């Protein structure tokens, strides 16, 4: 659906997180609970060039 | 008919449609809700007891 | 992560999820009266003891009205904080099953 | 209760945009958090790996190094979870607006 | 001095030197030595596998820009130009596994029928025996007992009666190539043949892939023909015949050319035309046509097609099988 | 092995005709020379296909016969990035073609001349005063139908 | 738990003394005085023109 | 910068432009060719004069 | 001719992207020229005329 608005895949220094976010994630996708998500698979999960 | 999770969301954080006054000798429909802490879980139903 | 299976099934290759949440704001604000007579003596000066004690009156006065509306924002900041997580508690026979 | 008090925070943590993040601010829309930290791990520091550990001072801008006070509630444990319970009716009622 | 224009002389020298070099060719002898580390490194041909470690995977070269891998890494990288291997390019087919029998020859060429439901996720192909119980000692007795029920096969085509009435039949069957891997599953087959490329086995200890037709179907057309020239290279043909007692397909090779095989295929064929225009059927709209051919892939002449049994169900059929061959299929020309 | 060809435009796009033509990114257009620089008159076939005379069928057949032909991978305000088609290499296509024609695995694709709207086949460049004009690729059993019944 | 997010003495200190006061009435007359700087407040008009300079523009208000 | 009047035009006020300049990129290529001889005899070391 | 020759520059003048440049290349897609003197103008020396 509303797939993106404000969701930018720019190479970031991300902060690691031991909290598991991976419980919610295809089945909140699938039906929808995010206002703005993207999905990259394949090659396009690569840090993008700057 | 939006989403599960959208439906569950806007059960909570929006009022629903023209609930019923309180405190008052009959029950009109309250357009601004300052006491107003009501929840009405038959509109996600649509079932009546 | 996936699992490498035995099967015909065509596999999901390496994948990501990116999720962007945003702000909420929120205001708050309270009204106050001040007298005329209580300003105008408080500005200016005494020249005899009524006069005086009238004028620690006023100082009080004013230094209460103040403190009242400091102490109408502290209570308006945990009532919005409480407001925010009433708005955002889903109900417990939904999320009991839900989750 | 198991404790009757907790420990907890007593001044909330800063945000001070001072500084690159003032320039970005004037020169484009943005303003970068912990411009700090991004300029330590991308140009100060590269081709280093990611550890919890080694990022949790960055993530920690909060409470982290803070004075620590004793708080009054009551504590109550839950198989191994240890959690606390309050009511601010009184602070709606000595004001008299409901609950 | 000026900073020399803008180009850097000393840098592009460096990035050039790496594009020069070309690979290795034409190595002089000498009995004396007879082994050395150069006639090895002309011999050595890099094989394109790994035992899966980062370490590892360098060596090999697998991580490496062009299509295919050079060992050592950046050692003896940026040729680029060699012997032109080109890798196979694989096709993915999911299969009603009752469609396709297990016992097949990894090697077997392989062809598709197009479906006409939408919005499909499983296909049909077939082998030269699935297509013979379709169109229905030898091939009757072998491809009995690797497929009975034939209406199983009946269900995957539910036109085949009107399409070879029709005579529009090989539009909608397309050649795959071999076999290549097969995994074996209860509900849903996985197949993988290759389509245009050298057909290679992607098993961990590589073993050489022969294409296998039966020979009761293969047909050498350049002995039955029979100064000329000898070629490098010979062809694999297909040859899709509606006749009076009905459809038949057929293997050939030779390697004259395109426009004299189309004659040769047409001599070949010269009983069978008049026969059937003969006995059954003398003339209609859309009855008029007779056959069509494809070829099916390039492989060396003066060599290949060995003689060999298929053994299965404790009886055998005889059965031919092409070495190197190279999958490159082409699109059915009429016959007539 | 090179295959980049990198297309300069005398004057900078439009923020709008960047929009019309990163919607066609994946996509085959002939190209009028194999060197590595070239320019924006080549690419289209607005040669072949141009406003001012009459087109024909069998002269756009003629031309991407002997033409090259080449894959859009980027755009940018002033630049257009392609790839040769050259042959033993495999290459990853899309179809964005306006009259809309379903493709299938393992089929044999067609490349033929645009015998639809020219709108359909078009994108205006009025910024350099040209337009670029992209062949239909079908698969060819569809495009025997098609063929046989426009004639 | 410590202080306030919107603190009331460091606003009300500042910001709530400017807008205190308000115009000056009825200011008593002293015979003996008869005149003050303290009575100029009340009288003044303070008259809205200028003098094209920079220093001066301050001044006027 | 303006000018004052004493006649009756409508004062204009204080104006300011601002303009933007975008810039443009040039590429440029040649080609060389090198023999296969040349190219082989350089790696492989002559023996004989 | 009055004097038949002129001086003139040999080198050219370098300009890379070196360190918040770089940051704000990654964060930000936009890039500033002289970064450190656009600092040196807004936070280190400000109120002072140009």
């Amino acid at each position: 659906m509303a797939s993106n608005e404000g969701v930018e895949n720019r190479p970031f220094p991300y902060l690691t997180v031991d909290a598991d976010l991976l419980s919610n994630l295809r089945q909140s996708a699938a039906e929808g609970l995010f206002h703005s998500f993207d999905l990259l698979v394949g090659k396009d999960a690569r840090e993008a060039g700057i | 008919n939006r989403g599960l999770y959208n439906m569950v969301n806007e059960y909570s954080q929006r009022l629903g449609g023209h609930p019923a006054t309180s405190n008052t000798e009959v029950q009109f429909v309250v357009i601004a809700g300052t006491d107003v802490f009501l929840e009405q879980p038959c509109s996600f139903l649509q079932e009546a007891f | 992560p996936t699992i490498a299976h035995g099967d015909g099934r065509r596999p999901s290759k390496q994948r990501t999820f990116i999720v962007v949440k945003n702000c909420h704001k929120h205001h708050i604000s309270t009204e106050m009266e001040l007298s005329m007579l209580d300003l105008e003596i408080l500005h200016s000066i005494p020249e005899t003891p009524v006069e005086y004690a009238e004028y620690v009156g006023a100082v009080k006065t004013v230094a209460s009205a103040l403190q009242f509306g400091v102490d109408a924002l502290e209570r308006g900041l945990i009532n919005t904080v409480l407001s925010v997580k009433l708005r955002h508690a889903p109900p417990m026979f939904i999320l009991q099953t839900l989750a | 209760e198991a404790d009757n008090q907790i420990m907890g925070p007593s001044s909330y943590a800063s945000f001070v945009v001072r500084g690159e993040n003032l320039v970005t601010a004037v020169s484009y829309g943005r303003v970068m958090r912990t411009f700090e930290h991004f300029m330590a791990r991308i140009v100060d520091s590269p081709e280093k790996a990611g550890s919890t550990k080694s990022d949790l001072p960055a993530v920690a801008a909060g409470v982290e190094d803070q004075p620590r006070v004793p708080i009054s509630a009551a504590v109550i444990k839950l198989g191994n979870h240890a959690v606390a319970v309050e009511s601010l009716q009184k602070m709606y009622n000595d004001t008299q607006s409901p609950y | 001095m000026k900073v020399q224009g803008s180009v850097d002389r000393r840098r592009l020298q460096r990035r050039i030197a790496g594009l020069l070099p070309p690979p290795a060719r034409r190595l002089n002898i000498s009995r004396g030595s007879e082994f050395t580390r150069d006639v090895r490194g002309l011999v050595e041909e890099h094989a394109q596998a790994s035992s899966l470690s980062a370490a590892a995977v360098w060596r090999a070269g697998l991580l490496a820009p062009g299509e295919v891998a050079v060992a050592g890494g950046g050692s003896g990288g940026g040729s680029f130009s060699w012997s032109g291997w080109r890798p196979p390019v694989f096709g993915d087919f999911l299969i009603h596994a009752s469609s396709f029998n297990n016992a097949e020859a990894t090697g077997t060429p392989l062809f598709q029928f197009k479906q006409s439901d939408p919005f499909s996720g499983v296909d049909a192909v077939f082998t030269p025996l699935s297509l013979f119980i379709l169109m229905n000692g030898g091939l009757t007795r072998m491809a009995n007992l690797l497929y009975d029920s034939p209406a199983t096969l009946a269900d995957l085509v539910p036109d085949f009666g009107r399409l070879v009435a029709d005579r529009r039949f090989h539009n909608f069957i397309t050649p795959v190539g071999p076999l290549v891997e097969n995994i074996k599953s209860t509900y849903l087959n996985k197949i993988t043949t290759v389509v245009h490329g050298p057909v290679v086995s992607k098993a961990i200890p590589r073993s050489t892939v022969k294409v296998t037709v039966p020979q009761e179907a293969f047909v050498d057309l350049d002995a039955w023909l029979s100064l000329q020239p000898c070629p490098a290279d010979a062809r694999l043909y297909v040859a899709l015949t509606y006749e009076e007692a009905g459809p038949r397909f057929t293997f050939f090779q030779s390697s004259r050319g395109h426009c004299q095989i189309m004659n040769i295929l047409r001599i070949y064929y010269s009983p069978s035309i008049m026969h059937r225009y003969a006995v059954v059927q003398p003339l209609h709209i859309e009855e008029l046509t007779f056959g069509a051919v494809a070829c099916l892939g390039t492989f060396s002449a003066t060599d290949g097609w060995r003689r060999s049994a298929f053994n299965y169900r404790g009886s055998s059929l005889p059965v031919v099988e092409i070495d190197s061959f190279y999958s490159n299929v082409s699109d059915w020309e009429v016959i007539l | 092995m090179d295959l980049k060809v990198v297309v300069s435009l005398s004057s900078r796009l439009y923020t709008d005709e960047i929009a019309k033509m990163q919607q066609r990114i994946g996509c085959i257009l002939p190209l009028a020379s194999t060197h590595g620089t070239q320019n924006v008159q080549g690419l289209g076939l607005g040669q072949v296909y141009s406003l001012e005379t009459v087109p024909d069928y069998v002269s756009m057949y003629n031309y991407l016969s002997d033409c090259t032909l080449a894959v859009l991978d980027e755009v940018s305000v002033d630049s257009l990035i392609l790839t040769k088609i050259v042959p033993g290499q495999t290459y990853a296509i899309k179809n964005k073609y306006q009259p809309f024609f379903q493709w299938h695995g393992t089929g044999s694709l067609s490349v033929m001349p645009p015998v639809f709207g020219r709108e359909h086949a078009t994108v205006k460049l009025e910024s350099n005063d040209v337009d670029i004009v992209f062949p239909m690729v079908l698969p060819t059993p569809i495009a025997e139908e098609v063929l046989q019944k426009i004639l």
